[PDB]
RNA sequence: UCUCUCUUUGCCGGCUUAGAUCAA
């Protein structure tokens, strides 16, 4: 019944006609209208997947992919994985009988790498391409090539942003049909300030109080720059609650950001009975995949945080940027789902007249070194031959290529060097971490470097509570403080973790993130298969306590990321950069003479390094001379 | 940080501390209320 | 070495941290570290003592009398700062940072750019030299009057700074603080 | 009704504060007397068991 | 819902603070009385 | 004249520049 209620049912024949008669079809619509879940059902009913054909729909988000796969499997009254399955990076749940397959962009790029023409798929639907992820646009570039070679292969493009004209020009108007779905949205009126504001949060709180005291019931969703303003809004809202009048509803504040634990992200969906009015302090989470109903009034600051990486310095910073016009329209349309709602954007229409329309792609805002590895693995000597939708910065490409050359994956001529280069190209991970894994075979200690890589890729394996249990966490960590840095501390923690029977109560007692450890287990299993693809044994362990040669492999993997202590407390990188150690690392004040890090995150005053591990000078000297 | 709105708990702790310490040790009294300064404690005692 | 009990630090950052303890004791040692005693006990010697080794040279017995090495006469501080003070070589890092071989790499890429091509990422790299915002609104024009941005021994790290501690000999700000012309009307 | 959690802890601190008294370092003399009492009782007990 | 800002039916008073402060005291310490079983422990 | 209970019942460390200072 829910299948038939969606607006897309009445376009089924038209969509099918468009899908059949056009090699590439651009579908424009709003999230939750049924494009994600009902297009596979519709074309399976038509018969596109009949006779060994497979319907491969790309979902660039792992959680979204799994949830949509489960929903489609249950809605079709079929056992999970039998007809519809999911395959996210380093996690596969598929079957030979599976017809509707939901796949991540990176795995599909890998399949292109192994299978240039995708003979097992007759149609592939690209969904949630509006976020413009690096993998998504690289996949789009390769997909133009495969449609060029394959006349039978079909493409369905589903996007939540108005980019169809650009895709039409890129794909050729004679082979693409530009269709737009007609949904329904209650008319939302925008309200703008006559004069520019000085303190947008104070304007927002003023409007929030006026909404509470003067408007009918309805949850208020705010849009704020970042997580630093959340607690300030909690405090002001608590003070307003203490001084709240009897004619005003009990206004409950609710944080919503990416750094929260999942239970905190579940606190917003809770139903507050009585005269309780929810206000959701969301940074940017309440833009996609978030469906709190009853949202009526939204006040938008017009500022959002984001990440920009600096190639010249290999750093990354979280900066505030005015939102794009498309983001403002999406924020305005977010309110009004269930009843009529109003938006109050804290600026003037003259300010709206100047922002750039759509946010730039992540292929234009991420590290292209994996992209260059991918293209070089396919066999593209000249990077300019690939059909980029938007030309990437040339200076970034040459920076990445020079980084790859100094890493050894590329020769003087720019071709893959030895089995090393091709084997690095076959690796999902970055070339820096993969170098240690591939060179560990020469030293017979692959196991611990594999564990290190799995921990690094999975993420942070420690959980830090904000309450008094932080001292308890320190005591919980107090058993495993390694003199040689955080990396060997992580190795010891991982060894005793698998040595403690995977006990979840032990993880609670030690405040250890079990999900990250499981993901590291999957990573290490898949990398074991990756090495066995090259017939490399993975039973090699160092029987001696001397971690020195593991450190040689790491220094081979982190050649650029070395630094030595300065008198002022900061560290001098080999490249003459002033960096500061993060407080989280054990070696915060140990004054270690020579240090080696992995990742650099830069703030407005200090450049902070992470994954701190101590080293010795003569290793570096002997490694550099050869 | 420092300051606020002088909740009833703060006021009663202030009264008890004045009873136990006197009217000339506002620094020692303010050590009890972490959100208030000795000048603030003195002002509230002599004004409210 | 058990790194001593680490629970003492907990949080409580620099300006509330008690004092450094060499042996879990509130004291300083060393002339240049703030202690009123240096060496063993205000002395050069050591606990055990120190004696020279036997000497014998007969054109075949002095061969057993080898030379002197760096490490055998230094101490734990001396070796620590010897490790700290070793910085040289570098070379390759300086060549490809901050293009040379990368120009040959561009030859591999078939650049053929003539007129170079730029991307909006570079407009955001310009944003690295624009602002990070200052908690203001989108349309806020801000104001220009509200924006702002020799040696010897030290007076003492605890003796602070003031009008007292500036260079009496001043020759800076040659022309950067001065206009080149002024409207007369 | 539920004054957060910080106000509870400062109330507990103030409660321990108001009934402290006995100075600050007077907690050493009585402790040494108790330790001496325990040591003498142990000594007498060893004499008695002998 | 930990958001019942209703004023409490009982308000913390100073005398309550001091009374629940003094409740922290106990009786005088009870030491095991020494036993004198011969003339030695008597003298 | 006993026993218990209540009530009445007058009642038995110093000095100085408050010694000097105090943000998670």
């Amino acid at each position: 019944i829910q299948k038939k209620l969606l607006p897309i049912t009445k376009y089924r024949n038209q969509l099918l006609y468009a899908v059949e008669q056009n090699q590439i079809t651009i579908v424009l619509g709003h999230t939750g209208c049924g494009k994600t879940t009902q297009i596979p059902q519709f074309l399976y009913e038509a018969g596109w997947a009949s006779q060994n054909g497979i319907i491969g729909c790309t979902q660039p988000r792992r959680l979204v992919a799994k949830s949509v796969s489960e929903r489609v499997s249950l809605e079709l009254n079929s056992p999970p994985g039998s007809l519809c399955g999911y395959s996210i990076q380093f996690d596969h749940n598929v079957s030979e009988k599976t017809k509707i397959k939901y796949m991540t962009d990176g795995i599909l790029l890998n399949e292109i790498f192994f299978d240039p023409l995708l003979e097992r798929y007759s149609i592939v639907i690209l969904d949630e391409v509006h976020e413009r992820t690096l993998s998504t646009d690289l996949l789009l570039g390769v997909l133009k090539r495969i449609l060029e070679k394959r006349n039978d292969f079909r493409l369905v493009l589903s996007s939540a942003s108005v980019d169809a004209n650009k895709l039409s020009q890129f794909f050729g108007q004679d082979k693409v049909c530009t269709m737009s779905i007609e949904g329904k949205l209650f008319p939302v009126e925008t309200l703008f300030l006559q004069k520019p504001t000085e303190n947008y949060v104070d304007s927002a709180i003023e409007t929030v109080i006026n909404i509470n005291s003067t408007y009918p019931p309805g949850d208020i969703l705010v849009f704020l720059s970042g997580r630093k303003e959340i607690e300030y809004c909690i405090k002001k809202i608590e003070d307003s609650l203490i001084h709240a009048s009897e004619d005003c509803q009990t206004l409950v504040p609710l944080p919503l950001h990416a750094g929260l634990t999942v239970d905190e992200q579940m606190r917003v969906f809770n139903i507050y009975d009585g005269d309780f009015r929810k206000v959701i302090f969301s940074t940017n989470i309440a833009e996609t995949s978030i469906t709190i109903d009853g949202i009526v009034y939204v006040v938008d600051s017009g500022f959002n945080k984001q990440r920009i990486y600096n190639p010249y310095t290999r750093t990354s910073k979280l900066i505030n940027v005015p939102i794009s016009k498309s983001s403002a329209i999406q924020r305005s349309g977010r309110a009004g789902r269930t009843m009529r709602g109003k938006v109050f954007r804290l600026y003037t229409e003259k300010a709206y007249s100047l922002m750039k329309e759509e946010f730039e792609a992540d292929i234009l805002n991420c590290d292209m070194s994996p992209l260059v590895l991918f293209l070089k693995g396919l066999g593209l000597k000249n990077i300019l031959q690939f059909p980029f939708f938007v030309r990437p910065p040339t200076v970034h490409l040459m920076a990445a290529l020079e980084d790859l050359y100094l890493l050894g994956v590329l020769d003087e001529s720019g071709n893959l060097t030895d089995p090393l280069g091709i084997q690095i190209s076959n690796s999902f991970l970055d070339a820096n971490i993969s170098k240690a894994l591939l060179t560990s075979n020469q030293f017979g200690c692959t196991h611990e470097i594999l564990s290190i890589a799995s921990i690094l890729t999975a993420g942070e394996v420690f959980y830090n509570p904000t309450s008094s249990s932080k001292n308890d966490a320190f005591v919980a960590h107090s058993s495993f403080f390694a003199n040689e840095g955080d990396i060997i501390t992580a190795l010891n923690v991982f060894e005793s973790f698998v040595g403690n029977k995977k006990d979840l109560q032990w993880c609670r007692k030690n405040y250890l993130n079990y999900q990250t450890l499981r993901q590291a287990l999957d990573i290490r299993t898949h990398l074991v298969r990756f090495l066995n693809k090259f017939s490399i044994p993975t039973a090699q362990r160092l029987p001696s306590s001397d971690c020195s040669k593991i450190l040689k492999c790491l220094l081979d993997g982190f050649v650029r990321n070395v630094a030595h202590l300065q008198n002022d407390g900061s560290y001098k990188t080999i490249g003459g950069k002033q960096v500061w150690l993060d407080s989280s690392s054990v070696l915060h004040e140990k004054k270690t003479p020579w240090i080696m890090y992995s990742s650099a995150v830069e703030s407005e005053t200090q450049i902070f390094v992470k994954n701190i591990s101590k080293i010795e000078s003569f290793w570096l000297d002997k490694y550099y001379k050869r | 940080l420092k300051g606020g709105a002088w909740k009833n708990t703060e006021d009663e702790i202030l009264k008890a501390a004045v009873s136990k310490y006197g009217k000339n040790q506002w620094a020692r009294i303010s050590s009890l209320l972490v959100r208030k300064t000795p000048k603030q404690c003195k002002a509230r005692w002599y004004e409210w | 070495f058990d790194l001593e009990p680490s629970r003492i630090n907990q949080g409580v950052p620099v300006w509330k941290q008690e004092a450094r303890d060499e042996r879990n004791r509130k004291r300083f040692h060393g002339a240049f570290t703030g202690g009123f005693s240096a060496g063993y006990f205000n002395t050069v010697g050591s606990k055990e003592g120190w004696q020279p080794k036997s000497w014998k040279s007969s054109r075949n017995e002095n061969k057993s009398v080898h030379g002197m090495t760096i490490d055998d006469i230094m101490d734990e501080e001396d070796r620590a700062d010897q490790e700290l003070s070793k910085v040289y070589t570098s070379k390759i890092n300086t060549i490809d940072t901050s293009d040379s071989i990368g120009e040959k790499m561009l030859k591999n890429l078939g650049w053929n750019g003539h007129d170079f091509v730029i991307s909006p990422f570079q407009g955001y790299y310009d944003d690295t030299k624009l602002t990070n915002q200052a908690y203001h609104g989108i349309g806020y024009q801000a104001d220009d009057v509200f924006q702002l941005e020799r040696g010897g021994f030290g007076s003492g790290v605890l003796n602070d700074d003031g009008i007292e501690d500036q260079d009496i000999y001043d020759l800076g700000a040659p022309k950067m603080r001065y206009d080149k012309s002024i409207n007369i009307t | 009704i539920d004054m957060d959690e910080d106000e509870k802890e400062m109330l507990s601190e103030a409660r321990a504060r108001l009934a402290n008294t006995q100075g600050k370092k007077a907690k050493r003399k009585d402790r040494e007397k108790q330790l001496e009492l325990t040591r003498r009782l142990s000594h007498l007990q060893k004499r008695r068991e002998l | 819902r930990v958001k019942n800002k209703n004023p409490a039916p009982i308000q913390i008073s100073a005398e309550q603070l001091l009374r629940e402060a003094v409740e922290r005291q106990d009786v005088a310490f009870v030491p095991p009385k020494i036993n004198i079983t011969d003339l030695e422990e008597l003298q």
